[PDB]
RNA sequence: AUAUCA
């Protein structure tokens, strides 16, 4: 029972990276209904913005 | 193949414009080719509706080590007619 | 003479070519800049 | 603390500015203690 | 295309994309009027639309190099769906389905690269090396978990991702002599500098030490001081020389442990290099603490 | 431009909607369509005598459009057929079919 | 030049023509080994010429260890006589040399990586796996193991001239890639 | 109507295959190529067809055939309309549902 | 730009029959096919040359 | 797909 073969790191790593990036808060590249726009690019027009 | 009508002269042999050169519409900021066979043109031209002077140009590799380059272009926008306030 | 690329932090000039290694000499940091054209730019003072 | 795994194996700290420029992710490592026990009985204990 | 009026051998023609025309640059004759945006047209195949609202999104991109041309959708749950018909139409796809299932050996390569911390360009070379050699009569009956373990070092040896064969022996599995013969029958169809970053990191040495070890090891080879010792040993030895020269030292036991070499062997290379320690170091190396060239162990 | 055809230019006066008789679908068709393969004559750069242009329409800035020639900016593109193993319902009628069965005898057709 | 390769080992096959009882053979021979569980042959040896024979129940025999073709045939006839003396209706037939190994020293170090790059289609060099370069010659079809030290191993020959031919052919190449 | 629309013509026996103009392809860079959702959906119809043809030809196991028929039924049906009430949608790898023909004509932003 | 549905309406209101035809044809889409006189289909193999 | 514009 080789440990490195057992636990797939990419599962949680890219699983969070997907949500945060795209914004479809759910698993994963097969998302719907998933809630899009949960994560979005921070407005940097003005400081108040 | 399929070159941009814009000019490529402002490119140094590394395929980038050196920072400081003034650019203009349709001009080629970044020269790129996608060899397939001799090779098609995959270059980046400045937006045709804009112009200015190149501010800074940086060369890097990413998480897996793909060479990629970022080019900053600076203009000064002086209040004109249809300008909102 | 000639400084192909500059360093982001330590600001030490680099002058490297294609497949030389995208890194700085002393500090690690793979950032690196480009250094202004020697083809002097002129602006209208308006 | 946040780190980065470069192409040439080496792992090192990663500051927010380097993340934004090299388009990386400002993430840190998650580590968990794992234990693997084994038990046996014959044909309850 | 070539202008019908002029005809000069290098046919100088421009693509005035903005006016949607293809012109002859010499006479000015328009050679074509229908002209399409390839960027936006490609946006219809590879988009950001995963929800399904985009009317522009109407196709999907495929990879003819890796999976040939296998167009195939998947029966899945939609908005108004009974969980019954999904099962039946999926249980009906089971009777229509061997080699169209050996593509799950790509899932073996993908799960091995991600367990070996390997880039996206390496997987796609390991998957192309495996697709073009898994049905070969030249490989015949080699250990099927050692021919995909050999096609990962084939994909790494082109993508410039330093991975020793003993690094892939740790992943799976590998039988050494078995995946060493298989790494040659496919090939018909590292260096000192490679390890230095990782070993040094585990060692916890500074950039200064790494650079010098890296310089020494290269010089050692250039000098040909170590006739045929394995590069891993050379590197571990060089790391020993440089580190001992600097303040933060590392012992043979500790270097060997990281390099996965034995102290005796590191000793072997080290003593061979030591005689030319002076030539080996970087010129602006600063020996510190109390370790100058004269003082280095010499062991 | 788009080249001259001796055909008389006329305007559309009536549009006669209907369903396709399988006899007609077969009759129009310029290709059989036998294989789920796009192009790639096994790792190649030409269309397969099977799906898109088995004898069919033309694309990729190349004339070859079965004698018709012309190419892209003239060719309307002509249809192929696919011979189905067993009859299937056209999803849109499924209900008109149902209603017709509901009206007629499921043995004598009266 | 001036160097001529030295023969180091000759492997040959001989058909005795009759079935053998291996326990009997092993029991009666003066210098025999036989453990059915490890290998299916009697491992017999003679002192002159110093060789080793692998004797099978089918009556086929492999003779190895000789340094000359003469010694190979000589030792083979001797093994056959032993089988006869033990009592079987053996015959010395089909003597054939299957492999000849040779070696020499060019007296200068070689740049294996340069050679491997230059003669890439015939070469195989993985110093971490095995320190020598494996060179697969087309004509004659001989395999050479080339080492940094300048020591050379030639094998796969059916005739002595092939060993000599290959070295003559490789020498200019080894010279081109010398270190001093 | 005896000329233009006999009821026998509602059940599909032969399938008109639309030409590339209706389902364009794009050849990017030799390892990237884009096919239209219809070309995908067609290939499934074909594959499902080729399968059921082999089943009838061979020893017809009755219930393994009608099982393969109602698969064909689905692919053909889902190709003209993917938004069917009660039925599962045909999906395209990325999780997005296949753009059926109906759906190209339908909405504002439709062909009409 | 889009000469959309609501714009079609204004043109229809104005009685600008030819201005509309132009917007929809000459100024955009316009194409030429060969049709059959028997079955009013785009079947015709026009080898116009 | 989010944000936004009258
Ligand atoms: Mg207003
Ligand atoms: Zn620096
Ligand atoms: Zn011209
Ligand atoms: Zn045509
Ligand atoms: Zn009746
Ligand atoms: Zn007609």
């Amino acid at each position: 029972f080789n440990m490195k073969l057992a636990i797939n790191a990419k599962t949680i790593t890219s699983g969070l990276k997907y949500a945060l990036a795209t914004g479809n808060w759910g698993e994963q590249k097969k998302a719907m209904s998933s809630r899009a726009g949960v994560s979005q690019v921070l407005n940097r027009y003005t400081y108040s913005s | 193949l399929r070159m941009k009508h814009g000019t490529y002269d402002k490119l140094d042999d590394d395929g980038l414009i050196a920072p400081g050169v003034r650019v203009s519409g349709e001009d080629v900021i970044i020269g790129k080719t996608t060899p397939i066979s001799s090779k098609r043109d995959a270059s980046t031209p400045l937006r045709s509706t804009e112009n200015g002077i190149v501010d800074q140009v940086l060369v890097t590799t990413n998480q897996d080590g793909l060479k990629f380059v970022k080019v900053r272009v600076r203009t000064t926008k002086i209040p004109q007619i249809g300008d909102k306030f | 003479a000639t400084l192909k690329y500059i360093c982001a932090e330590c600001s030490s000039k680099l002058s490297l070519s294609r497949t030389d290694a995208v890194r700085c000499k002393d500090c690690g940091h793979r950032i690196l800049l480009k250094a202004r054209t020697k083809r002097l730019v002129q602006f209208e003072a308006r | 603390k946040p780190m980065v795994n470069e192409s040439d194996g080496v792992t090192h700290a990663l500051y927010p500015q380097e993340a934004r420029l090299r388009n990386l992710t400002y993430s840190s490592g998650l580590f968990v203690d794992v234990k693997k026990r084994t038990y046996e009985a014959i044909d309850e204990l | 295309l070539t202008c019908p009026e002029c005809k000069v051998y290098p046919p100088k023609i421009v693509e005035r994309f903005s006016e949607g025309d293809v012109v002859c640059a010499l006479c000015g004759l328009v050679l074509s009027d229908k002209l399409v945006d390839t960027r936006s047209e490609w946006r219809t195949f590879s988009n950001d639309d995963h929800n399904g609202d985009d009317p522009s999104r109407v196709g999907e991109a495929s990879n003819p190099l890796l999976d040939g041309n296998n167009l195939s959708t998947r029966i899945g749950k939609g908005e108004t769906t009974d969980m019954r018909f999904t099962k039946e139409l999926n249980k009906a796809q089971g009777k229509n389905v061997k080699d169209n299932e050996v593509q799950a050996a790509f899932a073996k390569i993908t799960m091995l690269c991600d367990a070996a911390e390997l880039p996206k360009i390496v997987k796609d070379c390991a998957k192309e090396a495996y697709k073009l050699c898994h049905d070969e009569k030249t490989l015949k009956g080699k250990s099927m978990e050692s021919i995909m373990a050999a096609s990962i070092l084939i994909g790494c040896r082109r993508a410039e991702v330093a991975r020793t064969f003993k690094e892939i022996q740790s992943l799976i599995h590998v039988k050494t002599k078995e995946f060493g013969k298989t790494l040659n029958i496919m090939k018909n169809i590292a260096q000192n500098l490679t390890y230095i970053p990782r070993f040094c990191s585990h060692l916890g040495l500074p950039m200064q030490v790494t650079t010098s070890a890296e310089y020494t090891a290269k010089k050692c080879k250039e000098i040909k001081e170590i006739a045929g010792k394995s590069p891993i040993t050379i590197a571990v030895v060089s790391i020993y020389l440089n580190i001992l020269l600097f303040q933060i030292p590392i012992t043979a036991a500790k270097v060997g442990q990281t390099l996965q070499v034995t102290e005796g062997t590191i000793k072997s290379g080290y003593k061979i290099l030591y005689e030319h320690r002076d030539k080996l170091v970087d010129p602006q190396l600063i020996a510190n603490g109390v370790v100058s060239l004269d003082n280095l162990p010499g062991v | 431009g788009q080249q001259y055809s001796s055909a008389p230019l006329r305007t559309v006066k009536e549009v006669q909607f209907g369903l396709f008789s399988p006899e007609e679908v077969r009759a129009i068709s310029v290709a059989k369509i036998r294989f789920p393969e796009t192009m790639d004559e096994t790792q190649t750069r030409a269309k397969i005598g099977g799906l898109n242009d088995p004898r069919l329409g033309s694309i990729d800035r190349n004339l070859k459009c079965q004698t018709c020639q012309e190419g892209m900016n003239e060719c309307p593109g002509h249809f192929g057929h696919i011979d189905l193993a067993k009859p299937v319902f056209h999803v849109g009628f499924i209900a008109k079919i149902k209603k017709v069965c509901e009206c007629v005898c499921m043995h004598c057709g009266k | 030049s001036g160097i001529v390769p030295t023969l180091q080992n000759i492997v040959a096959t001989v058909t005795l023509g009759c079935r053998l009882d291996l326990k009997t053979v092993a029991l009666h021979a003066r210098n025999a080994e036989y453990n059915p569980k490890r290998f299916a042959a009697v491992i017999m040896r003679i002192r002159e010429p110093k060789t080793t024979a692998l004797i099978f129940a089918s009556g086929k025999m492999v003779v190895t260890g000789a340094k000359s073709e003469d010694d190979s045939k000589l030792a083979s006839r001797k093994y056959a006589r032993i089988i006869q003396k033990i009592g079987f209706a053996a015959k010395f037939t089909d003597f054939k040399i299957q492999n000849i190994v040779g070696s020499c020293d060019v007296k200068f170090p070689i740049r294996l990586e340069g050679l491997a790059f230059s003669h890439g289609t015939f070469s195989s060099y993985e110093p971490e796996l095995f320190p020598g370069l494996i060179y697969r010659m087309v004509k004659p079809k001989i395999v050479l193991l080339i080492f940094v030290s300048g020591k050379i191993v030639l094998t796969g020959a059916k005739q002595r001239e092939e060993i000599y031919q290959a070295f003559e052919a490789i020498y200019p190449v080894l010279s081109e890639f010398r270190k001093m | 109507n005896e000329v233009f629309s006999r009821p026998e013509w509602m059940i599909l026996t032969c399938l008109p295959v639309p030409p590339p103009p209706v389902r364009p392809s794009i050849s990017f860079n030799e390892s990237q190529r884009g096919e239209d959702d219809l070309t995908f959906k067609l290939a499934d119809i074909l594959k499902a067809n080729i399968s059921l043809e082999t089943l009838e030809h061979n020893g017809a196991p009755h219930h393994a055939i009608e099982e393969a028929e109602s698969l064909l039924q689905f692919h053909v049906a889902t190709y003209m309309d993917n938004d069917i009430a009660g039925q599962p949608q045909a999906l395209q790898k990325s999780g997005r549902p296949v753009k059926s023909i109906r759906a190209r004509l339908k909405g504002k932003e439709g062909r009409i | 730009l889009r000469f959309g549905e609501m714009e079609r309406d204004c043109m229809i209101a104005h009685g600008a029959a030819s201005f509309l035809k132009e917007r929809l044809m000459e100024a955009s889409d316009a194409f030429r096919v060969h049709i059959c006189g028997i079955c009013g289909l785009m079947t015709v193999i026009a080898k116009l040359n």
